[PDB]
């Protein structure tokens, strides 16, 4: 069973916590941080507020992105699976190139 | 370096009793060399030799209901997978592919760390109880 | 007798707090935590706000949903059983296949 | 890999803090300050607040400009390199002439 976030609310995956590689050849031990980088996986229909239509998401299902992993964002297990599920608002941008 | 010149030394250390040289001399004969020897006071009134066979420490079971064959809190689980750590396991119970791993193998777990709280006591009992992973700690 | 939400509430009833099998073979005993799915019972006519028009509900009755559970909910007890009170905001996905 | 802001969200790298030439000749040492000016790099498309529209922002890319380092202001590893994000909002002017 796969999930269908509900406009405006969108699905993601973490990444790779402290991964080994920054300061070149440096292995960095990972110094109790996290990931902000995630996979977008679902996305809701658009938020709806001003009553007048409902406006879509700038975010295609797949998308690599960073956000701000804040209140908002919550968690889940979906088939024994870290998901995180935020409003567009918290994407800040697009890893793009 | 004979049993028994040895047995004669503590013999005649002890002031002449034989089965102390005796006792010792088979201890020595034992242990090894580097076997360790250990005296304390006995419950009966006779001396007696208890010899410890490989590996074993001062540490009872934290999870009592996992008590295996015999009692007295007899645990064996038999082909354990061992287990070291470097900390509690309180609500770190985070860690179940490790343990899944063996739920897999289907061998018992034993394991080793600074503690283990209920949390992850609890649910063990119930999974080494309805056979899911025959384990403790 | 049984209810009727008002509009934009929306009624739910949760599941199962922990289910033993996480882990796979693991049977994840409550370590002290509760559930987030449940599944919809009652729908509101649908939100008011901004007078022009009164906007339906983005959820049909019985759907399996995910929520979060904050202040907005609340618990009551009908025919005996517990149930859940949010407004569709609270409501983040749906699950599906 | 280069990144893509998010609406709004612009993409700026700070400068020199507190570099020595204060006071004319005394090199001021770093008495535990940071900068407030930085270079424009990404621009998000615009804000898209009261649904109609989406206005774009009075930042082309490259911009000198100074803003107030307070919480909408995030950082993150570009390459390897140091690089802010916040809205527009945050900017307060640039530095011309």
């Amino acid at each position: 069973m796969n999930i269908r976030p509900l406009h405006d609310r969108v699905i993601v995956k973490r990444k790779e916590v402290e991964t080994k590689s920054a300061g070149g050849i440096v292995l960095t031990g990972s110094a109790a941080a996290k990931s902000t980088r995630g996979e977008v996986l679902a996305v809701g229909n658009g938020r709806i507020l001003e009553n007048g239509e409902v406006k879509p998401l700038d975010v295609k299902v797949g998308d690599i992105v960073i956000f701000n992993d804040g209140y908002g964002v919550k968690s889940e297990k979906i088939d024994n699976e870290e998901v995180l599920i935020m409003s567009e608002s918290d994407i800040l941008a697009i890893v793009e190139a | 370096s004979d049993s028994k010149a040895i047995a004669q030394v503590g013999t005649i250390s002890a002031n002449s009793d034989e089965t102390v040289g005796k006792l010792i001399a088979e201890a020595m004969d034992k242990v090894g060399k580097e076997g360790v020897i250990t005296v304390e006071d006995g419950t009966g009134l006779q001396d007696e030799l208890d010899v410890v066979e490989g590996m074993q420490f001062d540490r009872g079971y934290l999870s009592p209901y996992f008590i295996n064959k015999p009692e007295t809190g007899a645990v064996e689980l038999e082909s354990p997978f061992i287990l070291l750590a470097d900390k509690k396991i309180s609500n770190i119970r985070e860690m179940l592919p490790v343990l899944e791993a063996v739920a897999k193998a289907g061998k018992p777990l034993l394991i080793i760390a600074e503690d283990v709280e209920g949390e992850a006591l609890a649910t063990l009992v119930v999974n080494t109880m309805r056979g899911i992973v025959k384990v403790a700690a």
